[PDB]
């Protein structure tokens, strides 16, 4: 899973 | 929800009973209001006897309940409610959730409620309103019968084997959608439909005192009962190493797979958040790692990517996954195990740990500083996520501040355990996708034990560095030609420019291009071209599409497009090459150079052709045994006699060469090209670009192509092949006919008309179609109206339909009132009027206009198309649209 | 009929090819495409 999203 | 809205505030409280509720009220917008009921069960909750029942209990309290003996469905038709758009329902393993968006909103609320406490706490679920049910729940089931489910089954089967999960799929059996009785549906919902297993979230423009007191007045006096205990979601784990065939006989699967299992929501004494942003960076970094690893693999493995996914509340799996040239699965699982080593060898590249975690640490930063603010939608599509998870939300501001302060603990070494854990996973399998035919007998467990052994014993190169990115740029282009020629035909605003190298181009000055140039070259070098090799030349068109220029690269390529907000592709049909792109006017050089270099200077990426080469393989040996690929044979021999053309042998597509590609583009780029440009610009502008880019091509007269024309006569097939239990029924039908605009317009016509009487004819539902369509052309290249039924129904009524839509294609022509046609002509008169400064239609009709006219005529008097529907017309045209004398058949029915 | 769709997913644009006749998440199955017009996912 992405926690922090970047793009 | 035009003006965002901030952080909400939340109220949760919960019931004697035990029934737990969150209001969350935003500041806007207005009367919009969201309600959301998860109950705690799913089809994992199931006993032997109850497939499917969880999902049948969802369909099923929409019927009769106390205060609704008539359905609570129905009453909430009888409101204004609608299926789908006001209320759903959708059930998964773990849970049951019931949707509602009231269409008046924040007002509807406490008929909301009232109408979710019947459904939750008052279901009749009577045998009588389950019969009727069943017709819709057997569709449901009938409509995910395809290949993906079987295989989705397969994924499920063996991921998560010695769990509950792969016996308990949500939808169930037909045999109990078709058996199981009400009573134990009652059962079922008397075991787990209790306030203490339920919860309730409301979202939106609500007071938070009012909303509390309503689902006082409808959940709190249900009975509080207890739901048995479970600590069943998990798989059970152990050291092992499984192997699995992942298998469908329709599937054109190639691929192979190391996966690791393990609880990963253990944290390990650690924050648990710290733990889950640990998860981000590694798989960034090993998604990052991996992809280098391409330049390691044989030639029997490509796409080499990691994976990680939720396989139960609290275990995930790691996998390696790639794909397999068909045949060299054993190679290709050596080659997974041997990067897997590699990965246990050596830690994972420094300075994308600190890349990645610096990206995370900027963004977290922008977050704990930026107030939240959401649209409606938004903020519920974050709150569910959240809330089907049984946890509070955080919002984005705090979510930020807990991974900056986070990341301060965490550095590379960190990383390195976290990945490391992972691979220590004792718990290991081993899947295989093996496609058709091809000869396969599943690895015991120690054969790949051994490798894993092999592997840790070899010395291995480190780890692949980054490659640095080759940015492209196109040629100076000096050579020019020179245009020898120009007709004019002021009256479309289009000229007509010959070239020195013998293309043409056909100018349209069109204001509907507005600050673009639309560019669509056309030329007879379609992949049935004598002198081309039908296969070959049809996957050099897609690599050279795909590539770009020689010294470019896909990725390169698609790159410098974006950047440029420029399109080109290319399009190579059986009879017809079309290259077609945009391009902003400014960019009019780099389209037309783009152009130049697919037709001089044509690239064929390795890793392209790599993939596509595996792609081609899988689908000569899925089609060379699978159903498709049957009844695909079956139609040409039926329609046509012969294939065109066919696919080759894998052993002959594994020898093809960039060199022998490259060879049939060039034929296929040395056939002359008419350029149908329109672009809002003085000539004095495009003169230039089009005599360096487009008249210095060199170019060699080549022969119209011929196109391939369905057999006339009247043939006919029956299969029994079927795998899932439906009947295909595909008819054709082709009458010769001239082409002018008026003839296609008045097929078009009776074909609606003809379209809505076939379907009277034929909506006795005794006859069990499940879905039917007609259609209708007076296609212009083959000049001849071409028509095609097909349904698809139940096997035992399949016969009667071809013969009653016979008879009702005989009947048509004396059966259209004439308040259908002019209630067509409207339809399409005002349907016409829509396309006028439409560019897709302009640049269409002009097109259309050089194939039959050779000049630009039919971008004028359109407006005159519409009176040549008159009802003798289209009469006339609704005789033609079936003809008995050619007519083809083909039924394929479930294999007995 | 026979329609292009794309998929767009976290590593790649990867094509097929569904008649009219045929769902869309079934021709990926058909051609070997790994997942769960132009659809995005």
């Amino acid at each position: 899973d992405v926690t922090i999203e970047t793009h | 929800e035009e003006i965002k809205s901030p952080l909400p505030v939340f109220k949760e409280g919960t019931l004697a009973n035990g029934f737990r509720y969150t209001l969350v009220q935003l500041e806007g917008p207005k009367t919009r209001v969201d309600i959301r009921l998860i109950v705690d069960v799913g089809s994992i909750d199931e006993k032997d006897n109850e497939s499917g029942v969880a999902h049948m209990v969802e369909h099923m309290v929409f019927r009769a309940s106390d205060a609704f003996p008539q359905g609570v469905s129905t009453e909430l038709h009888k409101q204004g409610w609608g299926r789908g758009q006001s209320y759903n329902a959708v059930t998964n393993y773990e849970r049951t959730m019931y949707m509602m968006s009231p269409p008046k909103g924040n007002l509807d609320l406490g008929a909301t409620l009232q109408a979710l406490s019947q459904m939750t706490g008052h279901a009749k679920l009577l045998q009588s309103d389950l019969d009727d049910e069943r017709k819709i729940i057997l569709e449901e089931w009938r409509g995910k019968l395809g290949v993906a489910e079987r295989m989705n089954q397969q994924r499920v089967q063996a991921i998560r084997h010695d769990s509950r999960y792969p016996s308990r799929p949500v939808i169930g059996t037909e045999e109990s959608i078709n058996d199981t009785p009400a009573s134990v549906l009652q059962d079922f919902y008397q075991r787990w439909y209790h306030p203490s297993n339920m919860r309730l979230m409301i979202i939106g423009d609500i007071t938070p005192a009012d909303a509390e007191r309503e689902i006082q007045r409808y959940f709190a006096a249900l009975p509080n009962v207890a739901v048995p205990t479970r600590d069943y979601y998990e798989p059970l784990l152990k050291p092992q190493l499984k192997v699995a065939r992942l298998q469908d006989s329709q599937s054109g699967s190639s691929q192979v797979s190391f996966v690791y299992r393990f609880n990963d929501k253990d944290a390990f004494g650690q924050s648990e958040y710290r733990h889950r942003l640990l998860t981000q960076i590694t798989m960034s970094a090993v998604t990052r790692q991996v992809r280098r690893q391409k330049a390691e693999l044989p030639q029997d493995a490509s796409s080499l990517v990691v994976r990680k996914s939720d396989i139960g509340k609290t275990t995930a799996a790691l996998g390696f996954f790639a794909n397999v040239m068909p045949g060299g699965h054993d190679a290709a699982i050596s080659a997974v195990l041997k990067e897997i080593e590699r990965f246990k060898r050596y830690p994972l590249n420094e300075q994308d740990i600190t890349e990645i975690t610096s990206d995370i640490r900027e963004v977290a930063q922008r977050m704990s500083v930026t107030p939240e603010t959401r649209e409606f939608a938004d903020w519920v599509q974050q709150l569910t996520i959240v809330w089907q998870q049984d946890r509070p939300y955080v919002g984005s501001q705090q979510r930020g501040k807990d991974a900056l302060e986070a990341l301060d603990t965490i550095k590379g070494e960190d990383v390195n355990r976290h990945w490391q854990r992972w691979l220590a996973s004792p718990d290991t399998l081993a899947q295989f996708s093996v496609p058709g035919a091809t000869p396969f007998t599943l690895p015991k467990p120690d054969a790949i034990s051994k490798l894993q052994k092999q592997w840790a014993l070899a010395t291995l190169a480190p780890l692949r560095l980054e490659e640095k990115k080759i940015i492209p740029e196109l040629p100076s282009v000096t050579q020019s030609g020179k245009r020898t020629a120009v007709k004019t035909f002021a009256a479309q605003k289009v000229e007509q420019w010959q070239l020195s190298n013998g293309d043409r181009v056909v100018w349209l000055r069109a204001p509907e291009a507005g600050k673009k140039v639309y560019l669509t070259a056309t030329s007879q070098a379609g992949f049935m071209a004598t002198a081309m090799n039908p296969w070959q030349a049809q996957l050099a068109s897609q690599l050279v599409n795909q590539s770009g220029p020689a010294t470019w690269s896909g990725e390169s390529l698609s790159n410098w497009k974006k950047e440029k907000t420029l399109s080109l592709s290319i399009d190579q049909e059986a009879d017809q090459l079309t290259l077609s792109g945009t391009a902003p006017t400014e960019q009019l050089a780099s389209l037309f150079g783009l152009y130049r270099e697919l037709n001089v200077a044509p690239g064929i990426d390795p890793d392209v052709m790599k993939e596509s080469m595996m792609s081609l393989a899988r689908q000569k040996a899925n089609d060379d045994q699978s159903v498709g690929g049957k009844r695909a044979s079956e139609m040409t021999k039926l329609r046509f006699g012969e294939p065109a053309w066919q696919q080759p042998e894998i052993a002959e597509l594994k020898k093809i060469s960039a060199p022998a590609l490259l060879s049939q583009w060039h034929k296929a780029a040395s056939a002359p090209v008419t350029y149908y440009l329109i672009a809002d610009m003085p000539a004095t502008q495009l003169l230039p670009q089009v005599e360096r880019y487009l008249a210095t091509i060199p170019r060699q007269p080549a022969s119209e192509v011929k196109q391939h024309l369905a057999l006339s006569g009247k043939r006919e097939a029956t299969s029994a092949i079927n795998v899932e239990p439906r009947a295909d029924i595909l008819t054709w039908s082709f009458t010769p006919h001239a082409w002018t605009p008026q003839a296609a317009v008045q097929v078009s016509i009776a074909r609606n008309i003809a379209s809505k009487y076939l379907k009277t004819s034929l909506r006795d539902d005794a006859l069990g179609i499940y879905r039917m369509r007609v259609d209708s052309e007076l296609e212009d290249k083959k000049q001849r109206i071409e028509t095609e039924v097909s349904f698809t129904s139940a096997p035992e009524r399949a016969q009667e339909l071809w013969t009653l839509a016979e008879q009702a294609f005989s009947e048509l022509p004396t059966k259209i009132t004439q308040q259908d046609v002019d209630e067509q002509k409207a339809q399409f008169i005002r349907a016409e009027k829509g396309r006028q400064g439409d560019l897709t239609t302009i640049q269409r009709r002009l097109i259309l206009s050089y194939r039959h006219y050779n000049d630009p005529r039919y971008l004028s008097n359109a407006s005159k198309l519409a009176d040549s529907i008159t009802l003798e017309s289209v009469r006339a045209m609704s005789a033609k649209l079936y003809n008995p004398d050619n007519r083809v058949l083909y039924i394929t029915l479930p294999q007995e």
